[PDB]
């Protein structure tokens, strides 16, 4: 299974001359490419090490892209203002996001190409790759504009052709760092507590990718109500961290076990205090 | 028109008091993506904090995360100060090591 | 390899 998406931004400030333009591109959820508008020869920059191979033709090339994307979101900024009535003086934003999923067979799963301006949903691409969706009111005049130019196909062009070609490209040239997935390590730690009670709190750490589930189990089944997480979080070096915790009687505490599932195990963790 | 901060202070490896390490402040699900945060030792701000480039996730909200390299004590309190137009006041998260 | 949009909004 796989993946490759672009994350653009570009955001207006009060005052301020020209919106600051920001794109991210990910191979398999993790960055690769990065332009910004704010540094000082602004361009498309490698963000792994094995992007380097790339040549300079290809930067040059993708640095004329964003430039243009730049001129695009620009446009779109100043024509947002007036559909939202919006008067001068104020903050704006506006983002894509677009790319492809390739199913194991390397072929193309979904395409992706969706809107937001400050943070809502502004109009997106459908699945059929024909047809668009868009709920403000503000927002059907871009709709209509675009059914009738056939935005759509050259969307659906890029999405079932370079970005399918490309991220194929992409996962050749990057085997060695793009096929790993970092086992947690697990372990449960006691925290004493008011009444009798102490704190159950399982640790997962060093892991990637981040997506993982804990859960508690009283000897058997679980506990949805009466626990307690945390949100998943980078440890910064690239692996992430997640705990999870239920509260227990003291002494009676090892009918208690807790469970972690993560892509990358051969089989779900099972652990108690 | 705007998402409101969630925070989370923690270390990067186990802590363990006089060994060196590093404190992660993890600022996600905002909007507008203008943020300010400061990493604080004692009250008083932490000099040379590192800062992510911004990042967006897939809800469309924003998110950063700002670390330090810090040598935890028994006795020295690490914090994290956001500053963000959802708020009216910046709210101050303290490292917990148990969390 | 980066998207070039069609129309503005």
């Amino acid at each position: 299974p796989h993946s490759m998406r672009y994350f653009e931004t570009a955001v207006s400030r009060p005052g301020l001359e020209e919106p600051r333009y920001i794109s991210v591109g990910y191979v398999d959820n993790k960055e690769f490419v990065r332009f910004d508008s704010d540094a000082e020869n602004p361009r498309y920059e490698p963000r792994a090490p094995w992007m380097e191979q790339e040549g300079p033709e290809y930067w040059e090339r993708e640095t004329q892209k964003a430039k243009g994307q730049e001129q695009w979101f620009r446009v779109s900024l100043r024509n947002l203002l007036g559909y939202y009535n919006q008067s001068a003086g104020g903050s704006h934003t506006l983002q894509q996001m677009s790319g492809c999923d390739l199913g194991s067979d390397w072929r193309l799963l979904r395409g992706y190409l969706q809107f937001a301006y400050e943070g809502r949903d502004y109009i997106a691409l459908n699945e059929d790759l024909k047809t668009w969706t868009a709920a403000d009111m503000a927002a059907q005049i871009t709709r209509r504009k675009w059914e009738q130019s056939g935005a759509a196909e050259h969307y659906k062009a890029y999405l079932e052709g370079e970005c399918v070609e490309w991220l194929h490209r992409y996962l050749k040239n990057g085997n060695a760092t793009l096929l790993r997935t970092d086992s947690p390590k697990a372990h449960v730690t006691h925290h004493p507590r008011s009444k009798g009670e102490v704190t159950l709190r399982c640790w997962a750490l060093g892991f990637y990718p981040a997506d993982i589930t804990l859960t508690w189990q009283l000897n058997g089944e679980e506990l949805t109500q009466d626990m307690e997480l945390v949100e998943t979080r980078p440890a910064g070096d690239g692996t992430f961290q997640k705990w999870a915790s239920v509260v227990v009687p003291l002494g009676k505490e090892q009918n208690y076990t807790c469970r972690v599932y993560h892509e990358g195990l051969p089989e779900p963790l099972t652990l108690r205090w | 028109i705007q998402k409101t901060p969630q925070i989370q202070v923690y270390s990067r490896h186990p802590p363990e008091n006089g060994k060196p390490n590093i404190l992660n402040c993890y600022v996600t699900q905002f909007h507008p993506p203008h943020i300010e945060i400061q990493m604080l030792k004692n009250g008083k701000k932490i000099p040379k904090v590192e800062m992510s480039d911004m990042s967006f996730s897939k809800d469309w909200s924003f998110y950063i995360l700002a670390h330090t390299e810090f040598t935890p004590t028994e006795t020295d309190t690490y914090a994290c100060r956001v500053k963000h137009d959802s708020m009216a006041e910046p709210k101050t998260v303290y490292w917990d090591r148990d969390m | 390899k980066a998207l070039y949009n069609y129309a503005p909004i």
